[PDB]
């Protein structure tokens, strides 16, 4: 006769992190159902960083578009830490287009129904002229871990046009987590426990929904121990 | 001047902390010492060893 | 080095650390005891050994 | 599987002698023929020819005897 | 940068040449990942002569041991620089400091 | 070119293959020591610590 | 393609004897190792209904430091090996047992009173050697259904009254399992390399093999997950 743990709240202490409780728990699953939640969340969740980028007047990672402070290269890791949420489909392609004096903000990228930008303020480049402008086409996708660009450049034969610039994935919206097991309240009964847990975020997964995703991956696993 | 400065962060005197094994999520025994150091990469790679 | 140092600290005792003195039957559940937490790996404890 | 050499050293006491009688017995293996006694693994020729002699059945007196029969055959 | 240095990051930094040490301070009046383009303060400048400093950044290029060396600029439009100050971040430097 | 097969054939013809070990300057006759191969990714011999 | 996990294909049970097995599970995804053999590790170990001994009480022993002659064991050995003692009961919750016998010669478990629903697993089993004809041992053994491992840890001043001189207790191990150890070691598909490989090996006192000490451990797990997705 155990007891079986819910959802008690859901605290948003910001936009980014907020502070998941469970309660209540039998004395140890704390530390039990903690870490395993750590480890999962922290391995595997669905994310939808940028994979590939192609600005329209450069040939290699490596020159100098004309009238833009920064190297292409650091331009590609500015984009590296993109934050963007898709929807519909597993694959888009978002566009920016910009000219004059002034920064890039990430909001200045087209806003297509299905894609939702998480963080406006975010810097991709400088431009430093008047009459000058850049304009990439940039493809974002669904994933899950780390996935270098090294790996999938070897994942298909048909030829790449010479121009398209690799970014590495980083499919991942988690960033940090932690719990800690406190005394819990229940009735008339002491020695049963709180689990919080504590989750930054890029701000693309809500926490509940993070939590869930992550239960029900364990429970898929341990379908396999259940049965011998 | 060390502690001092810890002290003014809100780090612990001794510079040890308390940490938690990743795998088996249980507390270390005899907190360890962290900080940050400042590391060097070196021209003797592996895929020019080899 | 490490392992060296991992027995040394392995095999010692404390004076008075968690589960002092109590009698255990053997040496699995003087591994399941250390590994649930209920006496710390070395407090002095008469155990039959075969 | 083979690890250690040790029972097949205690059953030929030279330990070079041993190299020698191996090899002689894993040629007989590879080059022409003549399938092991002994189940093999997937094991190598070599592996067998030690593993062989651990069980006893093999040895330099085993060779030359059953060479020189076959010989006169 | 280093979180724990020794000060003398600085004085190596700005006298190993890898970086652009600003000649005459002035105002800043065009930054570009390629070149550098200062304006003079006035009572710096010669008689004649009067124009303005240019400094050609060297993109990426090779070492003598195979790394890349590169620079980059530090310094955001509209500016001030005075005389002795870095303006590009050579390799491994950092605001003018020696980050290995 | 590497297709795929030779990385089966390769198990087959390591399983039971010593190969031997030397490190620079060899000095008393453990300075040479045969192991069994285990194939491993990346590019770094891997040694175990009792040696 | 990213809900799309692997599952354990081949599932190795090889056993030693009777309690000893051993199982191998592959290929598990880059990091599932760990958390499996600790998430089933710690739920075994520490939580696990089972039915032991907790006190138990000599005819003429009054302390820990005592003794009664015919009895080449102590009142220490005694209790240790009343420890090992591994009973299953019935819908019985908690049940008192007797343990009369006189008799030069060992006393054997299957000397105790079996008590209906109670039931013995080891009726093989020792717990004192009686070597004088008027020497007898007589104890009233105590097996109570419980969920976990409780040590006799400051308890005899813990309960609130004096409980009558007599009462000896023993550390009580409730859950069946006796040695649960995982490990991980590198499986391989025929295109990726990092993943992972869970050998449990895991021993029971003998009330119930390791096949029901995983499948219910895993059980408990998946209730208490059953409560989100």
């Amino acid at each position: 006769e155990f007891l079986k743990p819910r959802l008690v709240d859901i605290e948003q202490v910001s936009s980014t992190h907020a502070k998941v409780t469970l309660e209540p728990l039998e004395r140890g699953f704390g530390h039990t159902l903690g870490n395993a939640l750590r480890r999962i969340l922290l391995s595997s969740m669905p994310g939808c960083a940028v994979t590939e980028v192609e600005i329209d007047g450069v040939l290699h990672e490596y020159s100098t578009k004309e009238g833009v402070q920064e190297d292409i290269l650091e331009i590609l890791l500015n984009l590296k830490g993109l934050a963007v949420r898709v929807q519909g489909k597993d694959e888009v392609i978002l566009t920016l287009n910009k000219s004059g004096i002034g920064p890039v903000t990430a909001a200045d990228i087209t806003h297509d129904g299905d894609v939702e930008i998480v963080k406006p303020q975010h810097v991709i480049c400088h431009l430093t002229d008047e009459n000058a402008s850049i304009s990439m086409r940039i493809k974002v996708q669904r994933g899950r871990g780390y996935v270098p660009a090294s790996t999938r450049i070897h994942s298909e034969e048909d030829e790449r046009p010479i121009g398209r610039l690799l970014v590495d994935a980083c499919y991942s919206p988690v960033e940090r987590i932690a719990y800690n097991v406190e005394a819990a309240r229940v009735e008339q009964r002491t020695d049963l426990d709180k689990l919080v847990i504590e989750m930054e975020t890029n701000g693309t997964i809500d926490p509940e929904e993070a939590i869930r995703r992550a239960a029900t991956i364990l429970a898929e696993q341990l379908e396999a121990f259940v049965d011998l | 001047e060390i502690k001092e400065l810890l002290k003014l962060g809100d780090l612990p005197t001794s510079g040890q902390i308390r940490l938690y094994d990743g795998r088996t999520g249980e507390q270390f025994e005899r907190p360890v010492t962290v900080g940050y150091m400042y590391m060097l990469k070196l021209n003797h790679l592996v895929d020019d060893k080899m | 080095q490490d392992v060296v140092l991992g027995l040394y600290y392995m095999t010692r005792d404390c004076v008075n650390a968690k589960g002092e003195g109590m009698v255990l039957t053997g040496p699995k559940e003087a591994e399941r005891l250390y590994r649930s937490g209920l006496a710390s790996l070395h407090a002095r404890v008469k155990v039959r050994i075969t | 599987a083979r690890v250690t050499v040790q029972d097949a050293v205690e059953k030929i006491g030279n330990r070079f002698d041993l190299v020698l009688v191996a090899a002689r017995r894993a040629r007989q293996m590879q080059v022409g023929g003549k399938d092991p006694l002994v189940p093999e693994e997937n094991d190598k020729t070599t592996v067998i020819a030690l593993r062989e002699i651990e069980e006893g059945l093999i040895n330099n007196q085993i060779l030359d005897v059953r060479e020189r029969q076959e010989q006169q055959e | 940068k280093p979180l724990v240095g020794t000060g003398m990051e600085r004085a190596v930094a700005v006298d190993s040449g890898v970086t652009a040490v600003a000649k005459r301070g002035g105002v800043v009046q065009y930054v570009d990942a390629s070149r550098i383009v200062i304006k003079v303060n006035e009572d710096e400048m010669y008689p004649g002569e009067a124009g303005i400093d240019i400094y050609n950044l060297t993109k990426y290029t090779r070492s003598n041991q195979n790394t890349c060396i590169n620079q980059m600029p530090c310094v955001s439009l509209g500016e001030p620089v005075e005389r002795g100050d870095v303006l590009a971040d050579g390799p491994s430097t950092d605001l003018g400091e020696l980050a290995l | 070119r590497e297709e795929a097969v030779v990385w089966d054939i390769l198990d087959e013809v390591i399983r039971e293959h010593p190969v031997l070990l030397n490190r620079a300057p060899t000095l008393h006759r453990l300075g040479i020591q045969a192991f069994e191969p285990v194939l491993i990714e990346g590019k770094a011999i891997q040694l175990h610590p009792l040696v």
